């Protein structure tokens, strides 16, 4: 009946250019991730795990063909292990934690293992195509303008600077570096290697720990150009007329960054961890979807986290720690404005600004972060958001058991 | 039973040669020009069964035409009868045209357009559906597919081949999103026409020579297309190739940044129907186009936009609104009264059109910078978008600026534009009137001060008349002439023969207040500075302009309209009702801008107004205008500001139409869409009412439903008038 | 708590060489079956839906970046209303529908929009790439043999003949026939038009009701070309070492059809329903994953059947109707063997080698099939399967109510 968090583990980001996982094929990540769950419970009759499910946003090429189910014959898993990949844009990752918990919920379901890949380096971001984007009377009828465009008109609405924003980037690549120095992320973060066992990457590569607040000023807004030519200013402004100007606040250091990656959750029920002699790490209370205004697209956060938190029965006073994937630095300054969340429980251990932002594995990855932190800190609950393309909303809220 | 026919009369003359060359010589006996109707259907459909009964004696087909022009129009009774239930009889129309062309594109035999003049809609698609056009190099003669100004799109094959020939993007911005016509020279360069030859007799004798060289030196290819060889590569790519995948989808967004987010559905669709089409083979492409086609044809839009670009444009060309028994009388000589922006342009067209006009203003200097108004105008015309030549000297020979009043000796024609003061012109009008010729015409470029009064000052008031321009006269192509009370017939007569040959549409409105385009713009800035008033946001008063159709924002057009010449306007209605006994409620919007002056903001002139002027180019808006009138307290839907400035304009129109300062709905149409700026999509002001769309229901009988709806929410400005049956 | 099917229906399924659903779009046939389901209960207050799962093979172009959230913002349905593309390659169709019971089920979503689209004509197959068949570490590793050598493999192994399997595919389109003869589509079959109203596909026109026994036999084997190249042969009798040679008996006339198509489902819970005045149709009982072997890919059916009557508690004779997606006759044969299930139980309405297999949409429209034969026959329940790539199973049993 009810739906714990076994094992919660992922790689290390590798960056855009130049990266170190660049060599590796999505698949080769999965694999490595399911080998690292076998070394931890050898004993484990993976007879019992009834799917796979791993989200994926460019599903093609490398990443085609249900890699899931790939990574259940390559890794040499029970063929009665399932495997199937979803595309929620980036809540991929945890739509699939979602999913799997929904399922083990459901009773039809024993063991399930969740997560997410993507190498944004192999596969490039909209190599899938899609209607929003390329066909036209879809495109011209949803007034389709890409994140970033909202993610500046966030920041325009609510008042945001450039300097607010990249006031918050710099606090995402301290604790970011706080984090990987205290060792956080020692036991969940398994590094990367070849078939000789030679390592390929062991640490979060994006993470540019000796950043300034003066050199983030420097840096031009990167989306400047792709407004002006791409007319995506006046389309978002037809739909918010009352602005008047769009405030091109963000940059390279202040966006998440493009990079490779892959994270793996194992979500079973309490009578199959019983029977496994595995421990439950955490319990996942209550899933919800929502979602917002496709054009700002960047707000379905805020009525995703109110309806998981009013399945819950909780306030926002319960959760002891808010992650929200930091796609934008606006998005979180407007999450927090939004629901009035102290910092100090906002995205704790730094987020995408710094480490990345690996579309189909974020939401798994930063779910795996928050049943580290609330065993850690020996806290009780956490909520895990995402803010997805399209306008939608996917929130989760997960306790320490 | 899909074939190529669905009693007429035929259209095309047969003549095959001993060389086995057919020549299909268009030429319909009903009309002087080649259209596309049910003749031309049942014709071309008997021509086509013709040559694949006949194709083995044939070798080659050219197609050619007995008209002063090639092909251009189609019957537009019929698009525009046509309701949603003949979706199906409109689709099955348009797949048979094609299924014509598309036969004569794979007859395997070289095909030859002979273009020998106009060739547009569906006579460009004709020739397109060839494999080789030769367009004799003449100018008059046009090339291009002007369906989206119908709201319609190319039905006939022209989205899809033009597509194939150029690509999505090129195919779309220059040829079809637009409706863009080419002169011949200039569609050999983009590539429409293949070759030219100078005269139109060695125009049919050069298809045939094409067609034997084409068949002795490329026997294989001869008679295919591009896309129906194996291995064809569309210009561009197609959208799932990554170089044009990769901007695909800035191209919906680039068009609601031209259209400003306007519900113009024609520009949309032909965008859908081009990319689509290029996703899939060429016949299914075809089908696609026709049902986007069949699409606005039944919709409401492109019956406005025919009525209006068709129906009200071709009665005006007509002469409804002249006065029908009198003749032609000539100009020797125009005269322009004031080198400034408008009358600069005046002594343009005027010289544009051949006329011989003598530009005066008060100290020469100020003439010479007229004439460099013309001149500006045309570095932008010689060199530079080669559209002039050496004859353009001639055009700046016909300016002949000056500062002296004797110089206007054998002056036919007098036009003046100066300020709006009637003791100014009053005085120079009586310094002309003896020096011009007797029979000369009085006119005036004035958009307020009452011709009656304004007649006065000279004695042949009979020869005094309203010709009122627009700026800038070198780009807006109406002029509203305007009826004194003692104007004779025969003196707007000349006028209007005048405002024909400079290339412009007349309209003839009777002296009023505001006369008709003038009246109808003040509706539509006070609607618009009214709702700044109530709390509206500024950024949404101009976003419900734009979105509406306007060309330019209502705020933006109260700083070039000088916020203190309005204010002029509001202080000479009141003095001019007060006169008359009665008693003057004031508009809301005159508290706005009495508070916009008493704040020394009054447009670009000063420099500024609602929006900053810095360097001579418009900043964003004031920033104090928030706190200055609570902008952002009232969030009324933008549909509502969207349609109080188009009601407002749409029922000022009709009080036109009661009061009889209009004489026809032609003109109300024509007028405001050429002088007004009121939006395309709406077919006109007095179209507006008829053709009215919206969540009450269509027509007249929303349309009222909805004024009511406005009025009881925004003032009783609102409710209709009796001329409407309620 | 309980799931429940409230609508299921479907597009006529246009079939691949000149097909009439070739000029449309495959967002424009699931908007399409959302206006559909739309005119039946104008009074819907659509915000109750929580999500819409549309399962997609070949996500790539046309059908990539999350379909489902194109069509839930294409067909002016409310923003919180998600959209979430999956792949379990041809049973994405059932497992969209078996996560939307499982959400419905967990509690944490009220009404869930399942269903399935593919357009074969405009994405061929394959056009997503994969990993199990470019990559050749795994292909070689997995030995990756196509659906088509497993089908073969089959009959061989089980002893279906040609003339065994050619009786199958004429059973399917006569009973097909008499499925379309007798009305039977009427309710669910939703025929596809332009924006224009005028009609564009109303039948599903890969049928050839006029098949004899003897024009069959005149068929050649469609993949003797693919395995002699290929190699594959001699891949799948390594596995199968005790087989000797693989007797191809499949062609056109018994094998599924290319056909574009798509369906769509109304799953909520019994409290959903009640607010809503929808009437339940049928409850979903119980769903299933299992798999076998990979090479043979196409036995998944087997054991993913019975560990669904296992859940449910049922056992074959409890279950009125059996319906197996025929992408290859020996695949309906060997299920039919293999549980020992009459004639009269199995595919009463035909099935793919009839009216066509849309990959991503099968799995809802054979389902859609079965709700209502259970309420036409008046029956108690039904057990839908579909064979798996890579080997899965995916088993459901639906019961009227
Ligand atoms: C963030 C983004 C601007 C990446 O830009 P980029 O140019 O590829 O990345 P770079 O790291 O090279 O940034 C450009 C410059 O900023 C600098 N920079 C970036 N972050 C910096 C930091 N924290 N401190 C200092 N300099 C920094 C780089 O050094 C570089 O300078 P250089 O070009 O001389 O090397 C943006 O394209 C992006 O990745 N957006 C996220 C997309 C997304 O969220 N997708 C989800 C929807 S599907
Ligand atoms: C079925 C399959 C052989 C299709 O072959 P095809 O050649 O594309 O299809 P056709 O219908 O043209 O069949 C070939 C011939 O068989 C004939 N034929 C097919 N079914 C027939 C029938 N029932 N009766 C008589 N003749 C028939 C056709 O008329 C054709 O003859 P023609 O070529 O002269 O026209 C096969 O390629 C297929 O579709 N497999 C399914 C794939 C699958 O299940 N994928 C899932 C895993 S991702």
């Amino acid at each position: 009946e009810e739906a714990f968090i076994y094992e919660a583990i992922r790689t290390p980001r590798g960056k855009q250019k130049n990266g170190s996982l660049h060599e590796v094929k999505p698949l080769s990540l999965v694999v490595g991730l399911i080998d690292e769950l076998r070394k931890r419970h050898p004993d484990l009759d993976e007879n019992l795990i009834s799917d796979v499910i791993l989200g994926c946003v460019s599903p093609v090429g490398d990443q085609g063909g249900d890699i899931a189910r790939a990574a259940v014959l390559a890794s040499g898993m029970p063929v009665t292990s399932g495997g199937v990949q979803l595309n929620r844009f980036c809540a991929s990752g945890l739509e699939a934690v979602n999913t799997a918990a929904q399922k083990v919920r459901s009773g039809w379901d024993d063991l399930v293992l969740a997560g997410g890949v993507e190498s944004m380096s192999r596969v490039p971001m909209g190599s899938d195509g899609g209607a929003m984007g390329l066909d036209p009377a879809t495109n011209y009828d949803v007034m389709f303008v890409p994140q970033s465009i909202g993610a500046d008109l966030i920041a325009t609405i609510e008042g945001f600077s450039r300097e607010d924003v990249d006031a918050y980037a710099l606090r995402s690549q301290q604790k970011a570096a706080e984090a990987w120095s205290g060792g956080y992320f020692a036991k969940s973060v398994v590094p990367v290697r070849d078939q000789n066992g030679l390592l390929i990457l062991d640490h979060d590569e994006h993470m540019r720990p000796d950043t300034t607040k003066e050199g983030l000023a420097k840096l031009k807004p990167a989306f400047e150009g792709l407004a002006a030519l791409g007319g995506f200013d006046d389309v978002a402004l037809q739909k918010y007329h009352w602005v008047e100007k769009i405030n091109h606040v963000h940059t390279g250091g202040n966006s998440s960054g493009i990079v490779d990656g892959a994270a793996l959750v194992m979500i079973g029920s309490a009578a199959a961890g019983k029977l496994q002699g595995l421990t439950p790490r955490a319990r996942i209370v209550a899933t919800a979807t929502s979602g917002a205004d496709p054009v700002i697209m960047l707000t379905g956060p805020t009525p995703a986290t109110r309806k998981v938190l009013d399945r819950a029965g909780l306030t926002v006073d319960d959760i002891d720690l808010f992650e929200l994937n930091e796609a934008f630095a606006s998005v979180v300054l407007k999450f927090q404005k939004d629901l009035n969340i102290p910092d100090e429980k906002l995205n704790v251990n730094g987020g995408a600004i710094a480490m990345g932002h690996p579309l189909g594995a974020t939401g798994a990855m930063i779910l795996g972060t928050m049943v580290d932190e609330l065993e850690r800190r020996n806290a009780r609950r956490a909520l895990i958001t995402l803010c997805i393309g399209g306008g939608m909303g996917v929130a989760t809220i997960i306790e320490r058991v | 039973g899909s074939s190529h026919h669905h009693m007429p009369d035929n259209t095309i003359q047969w003549d095959k040669d001993a060389d086995g060359i057919v020549t299909l010589t268009m030429d319909d006996p009903s009309g002087s020009t080649n259209v596309m109707n049910e003749a031309y259907i049942e014709s071309m459909g008997k021509a086509v069964d013709r040559l694949v009964a006949e194709k083995d004696s044939i070798t080659g087909v050219v197609v050619a035409s007995a008209k002063k022009t090639f092909f251009a129009g189609g019957d537009v009774k019929t698009m525009i009868q046509a309701r949603p239930e003949d979706a199906g009889d409109v689709f099955n129309t348009v797949e048979t045209i094609k299924r014509q062309l598309r036969t004569l594109e794979t007859l395997g035999k070289p095909v030859v357009a002979a273009i020998n003049g106009a060739a547009l809609g569906g006579g460009l698609e004709i020739a397109l559906a060839c494999h080789h056009r030769i367009a004799a190099d003449v100018k008059g003669s046009q090339l291009g597919l002007p369906a989206v100004t119908l709201g319609l799109l190319p039905g006939g094959g022209g989205v899809t081949r033009t597509v194939r020939m150029f690509g999505i993007q090129n195919a779309f911005v220059s040829v079809l999103a637009q409706g863009t016509r080419f002169k011949p020279a200039k569609a050999k360069e983009i590539g429409l026409v293949d070759e030219l030859v100078a005269t139109v007799e060695e125009l049919v004798p050069a298809a045939k020579a094409w067609i034997k060289e084409e068949l002795k030196a490329n026997p294989d290819g001869a008679g295919v297309q591009p896309w129906d060889k194996k291995g064809y590569k569309m210009p561009g790519g197609t959208p799932s190739s990554p170089g044009l995948a990769a901007i695909l989808p800035s191209f919906p967004s680039n068009l609601r940044k031209q259209l400003k987010g306007a519900p113009m559905p024609a520009p949309r669709a032909i965008l859908a129907a081009a990319v689509e089409g290029a996703q899939v083979d060429f016949d299914t492409a075809s089908r696609i186009e026709s049902r986007y086609f069949a699409s606005l044809v039944t919709g409401q839009v492109a019956k406005n936009m025919m009525q209006a670009f068709f129906f009200d444009l071709q009665a005006i060309n007509a002469g409804g609104s002249r006065p029908e028994g009198i003749g032609k009388t000539p100009i020797k000589r125009i005269g322009v009264l004031g080198a400034g922006m408008m009358g600069a342009g005046i002594a343009y067209v005027s010289a544009k059109a051949g006329y011989e006009v003598v530009l005066k203003d008060v100290s020469l200097e100020a003439a010479a910078k007229g004439k460099g108004y013309s001149e500006k105008l045309e570095a932008k015309a010689l060199e530079r978008g080669r559209t002039t030549q050496e004859r353009s000297d001639a055009l700046l020979a016909r300016i002949t600026p000056t500062a002296d009043a004797a110089d206007f000796k054998g002056v036919d024609f007098v036009i003046e534009a100066v300020f709006e003061n009637q003791e100014l012109k009053h005085k120079v009008f009586g310094e002309i009137e003896d020096i011009v010729e007797p029979n000369a015409i009085l006119g005036s470029n004035t958009s307020t001060l009452p011709i009656t009064g304004l007649a006065t000052g000279v004695k042949r008031q009979e020869d005094f008349i309203g010709i009122h321009f627009f700026s800038p006269v070198d780009k807006m192509p109406l002029v509203e002439i305007i009826k004194g009370e003692k104007t004779s017939d025969e003196a707007l007569a000349r006028v209007f023969d005048y405002t024909l040959a400079i290339g412009k549409t007349p309209i003839v409105v009777n002296d009023s207040r505001g006369f008709f385009t003038s009246r109808v713009i003040g509706t539509f800035v006070n609607e618009a500075l009214a709702m700044l008033g109530e709390g509206v946001e500024p950024a949404s008063i101009e976003q419900a302009g734009s979105q509406a159709g306007y060309p330019a924002p209502p705020l933006q057009l109260s700083d070039e309209l000088n916020l203190e010449l309005m204010h002029k306007i509001a202080v000479a209605t009141r003095k001019g009702v007060e006169d008359a006994g009665g008693t003057y409620q004031p508009h809301p919007a005159e508290a706005v801008v009495e508070k916009m002056i008493e704040l020394g903001r009054s447009g670009r002139l000063k420099g500024a107004g609602f929006y900053e002027y810095a360097d001579g180019k418009r900043s964003g808006l004031w920033p104090g205008l928030r706190e200055t009138f609570k902008s952002g307290s009232s969030q009324p839907p933008l549909q509502d500001m969207i349609d109080r400035m188009l009601f407002a304009e749409a029922l000022e129109t009709q009080k036109c139409l009661d009061e009889g300062v209009l004489t026809s709905t032609a003109d109300a149409n024509i007028g405001s869409i050429m002088g007004i700026g009121f939006p395309p999509w709406t077919g006109g002001s007095a179209q507006f009412i008829v053709g009215y769309s919206g969540p009450a229901g269509t027509g007249k009988a929303a349309f009222v439903a909805r004024a009511r709806e406005l009025a009881a929410a925004y003032g009783d400005r609102f409710l209709p008038p009796e001329s409407l049956l309620s």
